[PDB]
């Protein structure tokens, strides 16, 4: 019997209200201005590279990603701002590759597709770092990775950035391996000439699908004919890399389309289902009812509410630690344990938090956090050495779990709380961000008055004078980096939290977001010492 | 130290591990090491420089020596021989508690290493119950009644050990708690013999 | 009966040839340099910083770590060249923190102690790199960890660079919790003042030892008196964060000493033992042998009969693929797999190195790599598209791989041969440079030579001239930036490459390397498809 | 380098002290009415008995113990005052059975004998609990089991408390089967004439030996002669019951040595081993320290460092909490986490208590728990009902611990501190006490006061009155009652509590407890859901 009556979350907020008008005004200003920056990244490298790409009769990479998945799919594209005035002078729309989650023969499979418009597919340090990303995400979810290999190798200079180290260059390869040797199947599609880094790819690709005259695989481009050095027809017939022949990027794509059909791949899922039903309230309220003020705050069982299916929610130890709100949903029919923040946290909040990790660890239901960790301007210590005994305990649990996690931060997410509310250092499935939010290690003001006092304690111990003219000198550019640093496009310029999200699309993506992730199996949590 | 890192090498199943060795190694640097000393009442402090071939370079003060040795058992006892800025020579070391004892043909030294605090207990001494008994022997005489107020050296009790008289003499002027013995009583060695009321 | 008279490899030098005299002479010079300025880097903070820390009772790190270790032992100290500099104007010797591995109680420890003369102990974003670096050495060889934390938290400037992203700050306490998970222990020791970042490490340490008076643990600093908000009592009376009370640096060494006898754990090997025997030829050879200039070349083969215990080397497919090394050999009596390069590598070497990895993998023995690739002045391009189809078997076994493997670089290490000879991106247990050692993607002039080239195309196709002066103005930059990126300090002031060694020291590196990575037990090795 | 000098516990009681005379009195005394009490238990069934047994040509049970243990090994008795006083007229010495751990050719086995002068070996209900208690002990450290199978099967009258039940008679047979089936050798020597229930127990055994003309198995007597219903020559020869026939006592004895070296069996420990000390102080003087005065309270250090290896002791969080005494040991050169009470439980002794069972779980350490819960005179409530919410941490973190646990209860043991600190029903290894031990639910005088409060609050709702005589005439029946429960040899009686152990042999029982429960492996702890 399913059929008991239910209590339902959320109300109906007051239209009519000026501070619902004016958050409703900020939060669509913001949505619009993303939309129009992401309609500019989408339009590509530039005018005459897309001349010229399409005059080689290639396919433009989005255009060859709409042909290979599935009719109608939806595609969830990461990190689409990565690059974003990253580098003074050079602009790297994209950062010069695209990778999505997409639905191919009825498989979802990630793809990393090379801009060739962009630097001649040249991989700056973020291109790398985005497909770097983008490979330990196919990791972790068990997701078929496919590569539409077009790039001119590493760029020469910024060469210290994208050769050496351990999450350099190489790891690609290393990736690649180690998830073919997991059953996780890699695909590999030279569409165009590629160089030293990029002939690797597809040597090290289970199967590969080489285009007959824009294809070009070698070792070391010319700077012999290119053709010659690398073709599909040598590939194919002498030295055998290439393991199917195309005649265009068309057949291709439909090349690709059934060697994954012939992957003999099923999805089964551990969790249980229910059928899928639709929030009780329109997600647009969500522009007012969170604005774009951090000062102001508002409650986060309306963004649940929102968000869930049938805005069906049962809350877990209520009155208890209530800062902190956590408890049991459902999106698209999938379990998930919902933990938001709601206020500063404290050692009750940091308790309950743990708590209810366990209890989803146990059961094996997935997690989501919602991040809206709160400045110091009220509380300037509150004894926070309480909370250091417990902040802990959520840190490590969190830590612990195994059990998928996903990250979306709403509004701020200072010091500890970010650690504590699944960071990104914590590795979450998925991150996250409102356009609306900020993000670093304590606010800008707070951080002014830290530095000050230092110094004005290490003169006074020296016998130096610290002139009051001097501290104000000291507190300005501390201010103004913070909040440089703090906006949305900045961390999303650098490939921390994949992408910023319009708000009336969060449920799209987090179902989107679970689905994928339910491919790999969940597996057993164990747990550290818990300092009780 | 190098002979206790031998004893636990033979128990371990990595028998040629390097970090087995007492080289006291480092990278691009040599290791020195400050020790602390006791002769009589002075504490020494010798800076000791681990060398690549093995020896070690001492500094004690403004002078340095080389010192290269080694242990060698003679029958039971264990030698050391050392060579000291390239003079070399031969002794019997013990080492029993935190004293250090070198037995030469020129003579014998003792020297005294520092006791840590933390492993001395904290709070040793509270109280101290009257002189203890030199030795066991009989009492004698008693000079204190059970209570009796008494002055730093005022004779408590005689004591004849191996025919020789010890006189006990009071530690304080604190007026005398209780006698633990009688006169004709054998009292052990290191037994208290007066009690004195808390003060 | 394994008395079976053996050949023994290497020769002797002619000590009269004046290429062995300069050779020495060069790689006297480099050693010299080497050790004045690893000298000048263990001076430590500064005189000010280390008068007031000894003047507030503390002990110096370097004074703590002799203290801890076991009497006599060898310290391994990693990455003593971090942050060297790094930062244009600020001076952070060592990188503020000291890490390394030595025995504490007949155990193989690493340990991690902040250098509280070094800005206060502020964790620069150099310091969070190499912290996590050695937790990463210790998670993977399963050592415990022991952390004496004195620092000052995150520095405020440059916050962008270690609070927000994976690899930032909060990487450290997930690998905490993840290595306590793990049954790897953690012991956290504080001699001194934390902050709101160093707090959380005592709390997530299984033990705590925190010293009366000098200890401070606070969530947040008081920019109420530091004692009163944290201190030694509080902590172990009223909040219980402590779990022991030390009355100052020797006692909390001595604690520390018995915490760890207590751990209960005992070391097993997996790999047969033999004894250990000395090689039969010195080690200072080795600087006439290899010299500082790395256009010349010489037999690796000298250097490996100069390395192995009693010169034994037991050469597998000696005469197909010559310019690459393999073979069998013992160090320190543990059994070991020699792959050096002794040329440029073609097919065949590729096809040699692969049966050789999988022969180490099959049989669990431990592999070495000596890295010596060679620039293309030689060959400019020798139909590379040939070795492109080896290349990747040899860099998939490499990386399928889960033997311990060691790999020390004795000279270039250039493009895909980096990756090939297992680079820093293949996860090798350990890393060592040789101060004569050049890293980078190509030389320089070879890069200078592409960029030109591409330049003149797109230049022609233009229609536009490129001048022979804007050619030689191109060319110019870029070989003064390659030499000086490729310099083995600025490798080391990265923590790419842990530290330099001096190559008569190289023998004792990997004993010691060696005997610490066989603390983990051996797993069985799993491959991906070869693309036989 | 374990030569690392270590503080040691322990202090020199005050000999001259009137206190310490006046306890060592009246343990003097308690000690040797348990020798007494002990004494005539041995004495056996009776003098006919014993005399109709000797004329029958059999061995008295003790000899057969002493003559099939290696020669001068300990032997450990269990439980031999059970049935002292439990039946109001018949006399059951040791219950009818001898139940035991000792060394049969070099192997630890567990011995259960019948004593066929005790009602003709009759099983009454605590000779049935008494074997399933020695069963369960021998399966739970995997140790073989020998039966001198010498019974007249269940005794008729009373027949409801020894034939229904789940543990009752068959759970013997059950037992047996489960222990075979877990490669737990099963031997079974028949010594004498058994019954029905006896004659099962050779037939599910895997090696039976009978003795030529004593021994007699039919699965019905003749209540046909008995020799010819059941005998050595038929089982030998024609039944094939039994597989090795004896001529007489000493040569069955022999021949069960014999079969037990022939198990193929090898010791293996998984903790680590450290040479054995005694420790600094005589063990006489817990004579004197603890007395026979419950009121009284003593420092449990006292009792740790007179019972450990060179008194040597390592205390975990000695500040907080300090009711509860937490640290690291050795006995015998095993590593063992003592775990014991010095005053009343709090919140913080519970969260202590909670971390160092995590630790110990973690590190595969085995616990030992010294009992001696404090009476509630001092503080009525105290808010208990914070205790609650952390006192239940420890009862579930004791509940999940996997690895060998002792009790030892040597004071008091009331109320829910019993379950706390390791009691029966928590499955210990072995449970001892002392001799002035006092265990049941809740003081005497507490529970009369509880008792009276209710009947006054039911009376007056009901508006009859209470009479002062009549709360008294009910408190004076449940004072006496509760003092004669809370008796050692009460609770010894019963199965419960093993045996009782003069205070001077703890050292040695505790080592041979450990010594035979180190048989097993330590398997891997599983928690639940920590309420934190
Ligand atoms: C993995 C390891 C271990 C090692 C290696 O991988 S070492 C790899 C060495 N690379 C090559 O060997 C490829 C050399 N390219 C070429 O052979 C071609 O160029 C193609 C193939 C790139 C197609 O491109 P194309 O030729 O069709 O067009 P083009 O406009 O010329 O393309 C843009 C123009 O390329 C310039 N450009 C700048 N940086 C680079 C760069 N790093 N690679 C390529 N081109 C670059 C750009 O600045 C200019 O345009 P701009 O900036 O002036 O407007
Ligand atoms: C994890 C998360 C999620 C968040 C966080 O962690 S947010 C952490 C906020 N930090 C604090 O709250 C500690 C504030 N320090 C102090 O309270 C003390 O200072 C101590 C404790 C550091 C002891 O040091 P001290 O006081 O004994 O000596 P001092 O010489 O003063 O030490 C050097 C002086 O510190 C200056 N300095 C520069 N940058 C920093 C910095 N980042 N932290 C501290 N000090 C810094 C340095 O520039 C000057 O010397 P200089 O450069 O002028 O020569
Ligand atoms: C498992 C299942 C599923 C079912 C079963 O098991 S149904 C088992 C049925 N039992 C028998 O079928 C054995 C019947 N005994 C005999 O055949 C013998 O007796 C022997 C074999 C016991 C040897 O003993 P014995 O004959 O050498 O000497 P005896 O002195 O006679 O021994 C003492 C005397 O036995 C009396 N006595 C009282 N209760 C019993 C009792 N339960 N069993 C035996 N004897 C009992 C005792 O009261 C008197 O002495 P007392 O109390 O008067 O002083
Ligand atoms: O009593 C033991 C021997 C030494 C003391 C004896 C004394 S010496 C003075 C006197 N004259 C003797 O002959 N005997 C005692």
């Amino acid at each position: 019997y399913h059929g008991d009556s239910v209590a339902s979350l959320g109300t109906q907020p007051d239209l009519g209200s000026a501070l619902y008008q004016e958050n409703y005004k900020q939060m669509k200003a913001l949505v619009n201005q993303l939309h129009e920056r992401v309609e500019h990244i989408k339009l590509g490298g530039g005018e005459k590279a897309r001349a010229l790409h399409i005059s080689r009769g290639k396919l433009l990479p989005r255009e060859r990603i709409d042909n290979l998945i599935d009719p109608g799919s939806p595609f969830l594209e990461l990190s689409q701002f990565a690059g974003y005035q990253l580098y003074d002078n050079e602009e790297v729309p994209g950062g010069g590759i695209i990778t999505g989650i997409g639905r191919v023969s009825g498989v979802e499979c990630m793809i990393i597709a090379n801009d060739a418009t962009v630097k001649g597919g040249a991989y700056y340090p973020v291109t790398v770092k985005k497909q770097l990303r983008a490979q330990e995400i196919a990791m972790q979810n068990r997701l078929p990775c496919i590569y539409l290999v077009d790039s001119g190798g590493a760029y020469l200079p910024r060469q210290a950035d994208v050769f050496p180290d351990r999450d350099h260059f190489g790891r690609t390869f290393y990736n690649q391996a180690i998830m073919s040797s997991k059953n996780i199947a890699q695909i590999a599609v030279v569409m165009g000439s590629c160089t030293a880094g990029g002939a690797y790819v597809p040597a090290m690709a289970d199967e590969n699908i080489i285009v007959r005259k824009q294809g070009t695989i070698f070792l070391a481009g010319p700077p012999v004919s290119a053709e010659d050095l690398g073709g599909a027809d040598l590939h194919c017939r002498k030295s055998g890399v290439s393991d199917h022949w195309a005649l265009d990027d068309h057949h291709a794509l439909h090349l690709t389309r059934k060697v994954v059909r012939n992957l003999n791949y099923q999805k089964k899922l551990d969790v249980t289902i229910e059928p899928s039903e639709e929030p009780l309230f329109p997600a647009d309220e969500l522009y007012g009812i969170v604005g774009a003020n951090l000062k102001r705050s508002f409650d986060v069982r309306e963004v649940i509410a929102r968000i869930v299916d049938g805005s069906r929610f049962t809350e877990f130890k209520a009155f208890y630690g209530d800062t902190l709100v956590t408890g049991f949903a459902r999106i698209f029919g999938y379990p998930v344990g919902i933990v938001g923040n709601n206020g500063v946290l404290f050692s009750e909040s940091a308790k309950k938090g743990t708590h209810f990790v366990q209890l989803c660890c146990q059961r094996n239901i997935p997690l989501l956090f919602l991040q809206n960790i709160t400045g110091f301007m009220v509380g300037r210590e509150y004894e926070a050495e309480g909370i250091a005994k417990d902040g802990a305990k959520m840190v490590a649990a969190v830590a612990c779990a195994q059990v998928p996690k996903i990250t979306l931060i709403i509004g701020g997410s200072y010091g500890a709380g970010n650690y504590g509310m699944c960071g990104r250092a914590y590795s979450p499935r998925f991150l996250y961000i409102w356009p609306n939010a900020r993000i670093s290690v304590m606010g800008g003001e707070q951080a002014a008055n830290v530095l000050a006092t230092i110094t004005k304690d290490q003169r006074a111990r020296e016998g130096k004078q610290f002139s009051s003219a001097d501290e104000a000198a000291l507190k300005e550019p501390i201010i103004k980096k913070f909040e440089e640093e703090g906006n949305p496009y900045y961390s999303s310029a650098r490939v921390w939290d994949d992408g910023i999200i319009d708000p009336a699309d969060t449920r799209l993506v987090l179902g989107l977001s679970f689905s994928a992730a339910l491919n790999a199996p969940i597996e057993k949590t164990d747990f550290g010492i818990f300092r009780m | 130290e190098k002979a206790m890192t031998d004893t636990f090498t033979l128990q371990a199943h990595d028998q040629f591990s390097p970090f087995s060795s007492s080289s006291g190694r480092r990278l691009n640097i040599s290791y020195t090491r400050n020790m602390t000393l006791k002769d009589g009442k002075n504490n020494v402090a010798i800076a000791v420089t681990y060398n690549h071939d093995g020896s070690y370079s001492m500094q004690i003060e403004d002078k340095t020596f080389q010192v290269l040795g080694n242990l060698y058992s003679e029958g039971d006892c264990t030698y050391l021989k050392c060579s000291v800025n390239g003079v070399a020579s031969k002794a019997k070391l013990i080492i029993l508690e935190n004293t250090i004892y070198l037995f030469s043909k020129e003579g014998s030294i003792e020297i005294d290493i520092p006791v840590p605090k933390y492993l001395s207990s904290v709070s040793s001494q509270e109280t101290q119950g009257g002189p203890l008994a030199p030795m066991t022997g009989t009492i004698e005489k008693v000079f204190v009644k059970a209570g009796d107020k008494v002055k730093a050296g005022d004779s408590l009790m005689v004591m004849i050990a191996m025919k020789m008289e010890h006189t006990i003499k009071s530690p304080k002027d604190g007026t005398v708690k209780k006698v633990f013995y009688r006169e004709g009583a054998q009292a052990n060695r290191h037994t208290p013999l007066v009690e004195f009321e808390e003060e």
